[PDB]
RNA sequence: CUACCCUUGGUUGUGUGCUGUUCUAAUUGGUAACUGUUAUCCAGUUUCAAGACAGUGUUAGGUGGGCAGUUUGACUGGGGCGGUCGCCUCCUAAAAGGUAACGGAGGCGUACAAAGGUACCUUCAGUACGGUUGGAAAUCGUAUGUAGAGUGUAAUGGUGUAAGGGUGCUUGACUGUGAGACAUACAGGUCGAACAGGUGAGAAAUCAGGUCAUAGUGAUCCGGUGGUCCAGUAUGGAAUGG
RNA sequence: GGACUGUUUAACUAAAACACAACUCUAUGCCAAACCGUAAGGUGAUGUAUAUGGGGUGACACCUGCCCAGUGCUGGAAGGUUAAAGAAGGAGGUUAGCGCAAGCGAAGCUUUUAACUGAAGCCCCAGUGAACGGCGGCCGUAACUAUAACGGUCCUAAGGUAGCGAAAUUCCUAGUCGGGUAAAUUCCGUCCCGCUUGAAUGGUGUAACCAUCUCUUGACUGUCUCGGCUAUAGACUCGGUGAAAUCCAGGUACGGGUGAAGACACCCGUUAGGCGCAACGGGACGGAAAGACCCCGUGAAGCUUUACUGUAGCUUAAUAUUG
RNA sequence: UUGUGGUAGACGAGCGUUGUAUUGGAGUUGAAGUCAAAGCGUGAGCAUUGGUGGAUCCAAUACAAGUGAGAAUGCCGGCA
RNA sequence: UUCUCGCAGUCAGACAGUGGGGGAUAAGCUUCAUUGUCAAGAGGGGAAGAGCCCAGAUCAUUAAAUAAGGUCCCCAAAAUA
RNA sequence: AGGGGUGAAAUUCCAAUCGAAAUCCGUGAUAGCUGGUUCUCGUCGAAAUAGCUUUAAGGCUAGCGUGAGAUCACAAAUAAG
RNA sequence: UGUCAGAGCACAUUAAUGUGUGAUGGCGUGCGUUUUGAAGUAUGAGCCGGCGAGUUAUGAUAGCAAGCGUUAGUUAACCAGGAGAUGGGGAGCUGUAGCGAAAGCGAGUUUUAAAAGAGCGUUUGUUUGUUAUUAUAGACCCGAAACGGGUUGAGCUAGUC
RNA sequence: CCUGAGUAGCUCGGAAAACGUUAUUUUGAGUGAAUCUGCCCAGACCAUUGGGUAAGCCUAAAUACUAAUUAGUGACCGAUA
RNA sequence: AAUAAAUAGUCAAUUAAAGCAAUACGUGGUGAAGUGAAACAUCUCAGUAGCCACAGGAAAAGAAAACGAAUGUGAUUCCGUGUGUAGUGGCGAGCGAAAGCGGAACAGGCCAAACUUAUCAUUAGAUAGGGGUUGUAGGGCUUGCAAUGUGGACUUGAAAA
């Protein structure tokens, strides 16, 4: 099986919030995103965890 | 009789019958799942009409 | 199932946080349940002998209800529920939580 | 000079087993002698031989069909090797849907911060005409061409200013949901108005809860990781459990 | 073919089998190995390496070609790898106390496995094939030549050496050839590219011998040509006695068609007085034998094994014996 | 009015026998059992009578069945 | 022919027609869907025939109209051109 | 003396029988496979299809039949459009 | 292998279009069995007589009836007695509030910031009697090759002394 | 001054415990405390607290059971039982 | 005896069976298989079948270092509730408590220990006497008082029924 999607916690409250699909070869950079945060409820930057 | 020890530790029961039961699906990939499916399994359910007369004379 | 899997292994189980744990059972004295009653001036030494509880056993008592009834009394309880005791307060009844 | 922390050696010493010495004073004997006894069994003494070894008790290892208990799926115009067991696309399939085949045709156990979205701008392939190297074929200018181009891909299709290309901006490729439908024996799988909050794109109305779509995935037991307004066997914690 | 005399499945098969003397290999130094039993103990054996045990080939004569690739065994120790167990050490809890909180945190218990030590053994290196066993291709070239005497190439550890070679082995095949035979898919010797021969899981000659097999030959015969008669015991009759398998019930013909596809019972046409006896048995898909031939059963059983897991036995380390 | 094909199978309503228990009766002036004959029944059954027969039954009601025989290569026994 | 409840039963179907596929528009063959039958329901025609045709049987009739189908005889049942 | 003995070896023999004797018990082992299963009557009265299955002989669910209730015409069919 | 009839014959009864019997006419290929199915050349059954295979103990569910009936019903056990009902006996349970993993809360809870929207709640019954079914008990009757344990056989063969 | 030492216990394998090794209890092997100021236990454990001080023994009573005797009974079977 | 003593040993006297079965129960040791799980290696079966040893009128067990979390009881034993509970389990098959209560049924005591007396050579580490059978701590030592006191779990006779 091909496992290349990725989990995304937050680099604030620290818990893993979202799972997304970013390639890991024309692009293995970090991705600090901006998504919605319930723990805060606001727009936060959450961050890709290996 | 007795009651199936198996059986007793996934299914709760209700008022007036609807018998509660669980969602399976929940152990590896977040990924093969969609975000509706994901918080939707949460909620849990009852057995169907069908399913009531398998599960009546289970216990 | 004839071959199937049976239905337990199929799916999750429960978890039970009060594992080896035995819940403390409560005694509740729901008002539209107890407006039949006709004991006045409540008390565990009355209720015993109304056996709604058993003689020879002692149980903690808990008060629910918002059904609101017209009669004032007084309630020796050890639990109440918020709206149960507004309920009892606002029919002039006197409560006293025991402990 | 009053000293300390590191590299290392010599360096007196106390403890630990490792080999190399004897020794029986453990021990054994299927050495011999004597007594019970007239008893080659046995017991006792002495000697002899090793000997703190072997050996036994336990723990932990390796060889170990020598031995023991079990296993070795189904389908198949009968047995058997063949091929398959899951999922998707066309015909079969007879114009609702759908319908079998060990019938006729192919694939999947995915790809992408763009190939999502937003706002704006733009329109074929092929063919023809004319042009340096340069032609059959490099490309441009124009005409023509109904899109046979192209759509991340297997087939189905649709896709003629589109579902495609170019530019800029974010990553709604939202949180909690959800009336309601689909399909269905269960499990499940498909869409989903609309709501609360927060945003993003664009001034905008509107759109965004992934890609034009359908394959693209394994329940459950058990186990691990983080958080938790959960419990903490009398209590207080903790372990541990949820 | 086997050396032989012999043993063999009681009650199908008496041998090309097995055994067999002999040959070869291997282990065992004594309280021997081995074997059995839990263990004393016992055979071996009250033997003592010319004895016992195993493995294989099985008169006698001549040989046993190559290869240690992999395996098994033996030997070797460096190298890597290796348990239980010991503790170098680390972390955490409860809280005395210190602490404004936060937190730090002595001692007791607490919990955790990591430095290092840790054998035997495995990986590693050699020998052992009369130890398992295995022991090739491509191209050019021989009065054609497919052949293969030969020369180059590739691969392997080596590529069956000798011997034999339609054989108990040869599919083709009834191979060819000569003899055999008037005429012989059998037989005898030969031809050597031999599907898949082959040297102790042995090879060739091999004297004699086989209730051994096969072919030919002199004689020999009712085996046959070609069958028949004599006497009995039956078969038949008489007197006595007298059971069995089978058995839904029957008064139980023919041909065609039909059928669950092979009709005494069906329909159509035919014929047959009834009951017997003697032969002989077409049929009643005759009889016993709930298929046993083949298949299936999430059947059983046994057997083999790098199928799994255990485990006897053997071996190694620690610990008490044990200084 | 529909009506009275039907396996599996569903549903409903009844009958037979024994025993217990209460109310009854008969019976050496013959009970049961058995055989037979020329009855009644939608059928489980009910009779009637003749004689064997030589001392037990039947009728009405509930309760409970070692309760209802066409096969089981059915068990035994008897018989061809 | 809706739902619930109780009890089920069946998956080894076959035949005939239609449209097929495979096999050969060979097979009383296989696979299918559809229309009817037997299974689970007899009868008449069909020479007797489970699946063809006519047809769906409470029972008694020595009553009538008939369906398919038939009318020389077996064997009820017509003749004219 | 029987997961044993014995065996010039053949899976030989071990009381006319033996891939491992018989006897009693666990055990009434198990039998998706065979066989059978004993009074009357009335009414209604299918399926041999689908999915799943260490699964094709089996078993589970559906659909179906039947019985009780309700819905009782908006439901369901039959014709016409 | 008999039916529907029926000549004739001999009779005369549970007296009735009677019985027995049938020269002859029409018609007609057994019973269970399992299969899509057998007159079947598919199997079983010779016949006869008895016998011969869905019970029980407990518990639950469903139906019908009853008692009680909105904190009632009901006792397990135990005791008094005729081997008896009965009485004494409330030990406990069910229904009388659920939600949430639980803490906790509760005519609301949980998800959630939100009772937003959704889940359930927002309330009936108890115990016996009959029948049926299911569950534990071998649980309609019968049929395996099988495994272990406890024992006896070497008198038959074999082996040796 | 004393109150039951190879004792409690710790470790290696265990077993009983509903428990398939988990508090607790027991030991085949190793190791091995304190002296009521102490220990055990309050299902890991730790502190406080609670309770009792193992490491000696005995114990009618309700308890299973009939081989039988005595008297009696059987909504027991009646020679196929 | 070898060995002086000494043991081993030899003989003599006394005492318990040794043995049978109640074809029923108990304990302890030992200890299966088929089977179910659709198969099977966990497990179930089952600590059961079976064997042994000992019996007894029953056996085992039994006085809190018992439990266990309560103003909790204060030997043990048995039934029921607790409940098919919590849990345990290829967390599968399956197994399954325990407190608490209602009852059936009551019996509490006895040795070492501390210290002490006497007798053995008092290397006592030997024997016989008070002591006293514990945590609500006690016993031992000593100084005092009050008493003979019930009880049996208990000996002989006598009487009665």
């Amino acid at each position: 099986a091909v496992k290349r999607s990725t989990r995304l916690g937050c680099n604030d409250c620290r818990e893993i919030n979202y799972l997304t699909f970013k390639n890991v070869k024309k692009n293995p950079e970090k991705l600090a995103l901006n998504k919605f945060c319930s723990r805060c409820r606001k727009v936060v930057v959450h961050k890709e965890v290996k | 009789m007795k009651v199936k020890s198996a059986a007793k530790k996934r299914f709760k029961l209700t008022k007036s019958g609807q018998i509660k039961r669980k969602h399976a699906y929940t152990s590896h990939l977040a990924p093969h799942k969609t975000t509706k499916q994901k918080r939707h399994l949460r909620k849990q359910g009852t057995v169907s009409a069908s399913d009531f007369k398998r599960i009546g004379n289970l216990i | 199932e004839g071959g199937q899997t049976p239905l337990y292994r199929r799916l999750p189980k429960f978890g039970n946080a009060r594992k080896g744990f035995l819940k403390q059972e409560w005694v509740v004295l729901n008002l539209n349940k107890i407006a039949k009653l006709k004991l006045d001036k409540i008390n565990r030494a009355s209720l015993i002998e109304k056996q709604v509880i058993s003689a020879k056993s002692q149980l903690p008592i808990k008060l629910i209800g918002h059904t609101k009834l017209e009669k004032p009394l007084h309630f020796e309880v050890h639990k109440v529920s918020k709206q149960a005791l507004k309920a009892v307060e606002n029919a002039n009844g006197s409560v006293k939580l025991l402990e």
